[PDB]
């Protein structure tokens, strides 16, 4: 145990310095940062600026910290200078606007600091408003709070993880939490003030899952389409419209082990994909769902972040409790390799980020540039990456 | 307070529906294709390539 740990410090290490020798031919991008505070959560805000007279752009980072001991706890808005490495995402024809260089110096300061109740289990942004965001917090409270608390969201009897808005009802919330229990939310920003804090109880209650709901997410296309998943190994498929009481119309065994997160497709109506313990990311079709697609095998330890990519439909992220964050290429799938790049795993394995020294929290694709990531680690590491496009064009 | 590790300039100039059908096909045909060729082989291929030489 003493020699495990010691075993496992010492990888590590040799795995960092190997990285760092072979960036330069993996990226086009790569950008460290210690963070203060340990953050939970990560997601990139929809806005970019280029900056008239700079080699770079402000894009926008809701972050928050887990102090965990008698220190308050914020939700953060973090403002990075992304650097104009990329003639595609940025209109250079003002010639005051100019392009990166790898000599130059790129900052990133807290912009927004939010005191928030307890460890900040997840935060996102209204999509409707992306003034408006909601948190899970202390106990299972969930927060909204308007970043130009105003609510909290009462209904939770221990903390919990899984937060989503409806993309197609504005105010429209569910949290999944550790007491088994998924809560339904009309939130109407509309009865916010700046002064009190509006006390809000659950729309509906949902006692269908017997184990930790660990993740939600509406469909993007149908407003009453919620998936879950759990600790119990079930993915489940809920109506909204329906009577609670009843059962989720479609339960999905859909690992043997437990599910940590599921993600829909933003361009292909059908496609699910589920991340569990397994070490594996299964996908699903919809219309035919106790039979999987497919198996993405190739992480070495349980699976916990999952997120496809916003602009290309076969292109999915995930990570792992084994310091990897993974891109898989669906249209690579059955195909044939050479017994050297097979060494290396699947075809759909694209790409590797190796970067990180610790358990990753949580990442999150830039939805205005083009193959960048934001991911997020035990040890205050935050790092914003690109793999190099020779590998993805 | 950042630190740059690497930047290459991306210089100007470089998207069709998945069919589910088709991706769940082509999943199981490549499983069948890789348990014959690799699981429980019943001869060494090098032995052949060693005995043909
Ligand atoms: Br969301
Ligand atoms: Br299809
Ligand atoms: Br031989």
């Amino acid at each position: 145990e003493l020699n495990a740990e010691i075993d496992l410090q010492k990888t590590i290490q040799e795995e960092y310095k190997l990285w760092k020798q072979n960036v330069p031919f993996l990226y086009d991008l790569v950008i460290t940062h210690a963070l203060e505070w340990p953050s939970l959560t990560i997601q990139w805000l929809p806005d970019k600026k280029t900056i008239p007279g700079t080699d770079y752009s402000i894009q926008r980072l809701i972050l928050g910290t887990h102090t965990s001991g008698n220190d308050q706890n914020y939700l953060q808005i973090a403002s990075v200078q992304l650097p104009n490495f990329d003639e595609d995402t940025t209109e250079f024809t003002p010639s005051t606007i100019r392009r990166a260089q790898a000599t130059g110096s790129y900052t990133i300061e807290i912009s927004q600091k939010i005191p928030h109740d307890g460890d900040v289990n997840r935060a996102r942004y209204m999509p409707q408003k992306p003034e408006i965001i909601a948190t899970m917090g202390e106990g299972g409270n969930a927060y909204i709070f308007d970043t130009t608390p105003q609510a909290v969201l009462k209904g939770h009897t221990a903390e919990g993880f899984g937060l989503c808005w409806n993309p197609n009802l504005p105010g429209n919330l569910a949290t999944g939490a550790e007491d088994q229990v998924i809560c339904l939310w009309d939130v109407q920003t509309q009865s916010f003030t700046s002064s009190e804090t509006k006390v809000i109880s659950p729309i509906a209650k949902y006692h269908r899952h017997t184990d930790i709901v660990n993740d939600v997410q509406f469909h993007p296309q149908h407003e009453a389409l919620l998936a879950s998943v759990s600790d119990d190994c079930t993915l489940q498929i809920h109506d909204t419209r329906l009577n609670p009481e009843e059962e989720a119309p479609k339960v999905i065994q859909a690992h043997s082990k437990a599910i940590n997160a599921v993600a829909i497709n933003p361009f292909n109506d059908y496609l699910l994909a589920t991340a569990s313990a397994d070490k594996t990311v299964a996908l699903w079709d919809l219309r035919n769902p106790y039979q999987r697609l497919h198996t993405l095998e190739g992480h070495e330890d349980e699976v916990y972040g999952l997120e496809w990519s916003p602009h290309d439909e076969p292109i999915l992220a995930s990570s792992s409790t084994d310091r990897r964050v993974c891109i898989w290429d669906l249209e690579k799938i059955g195909e044939e390799q050479t017994p050297e790049d097979a060494e290396d795993g699947s075809p759909e394995l694209l790409f590797m980020h190796g970067g990180h020294t610790n358990r990753i929290s949580e990442f999150s694709w830039c939805p205005n540039e083009r193959w960048v990531v934001g991911s997020l680690a035990d040890d205050n590491i935050l790092q914003i990456w690109s793999p190099s496009r020779v590998i993805w064009g | 307070e950042t630190e740059l590790l690497v930047l290459r300039f991306r210089e100007f100039g470089v998207n069709h529906p998945i069919n589910l059908h088709s991706l769940r096909s082509k999943s199981l045909i490549r499983a069948q294709g890789k348990k014959l060729d690799l699981h429980n082989r019943v001869f060494l291929r090098r032995n052949v390539r060693a005995v043909k030489m």
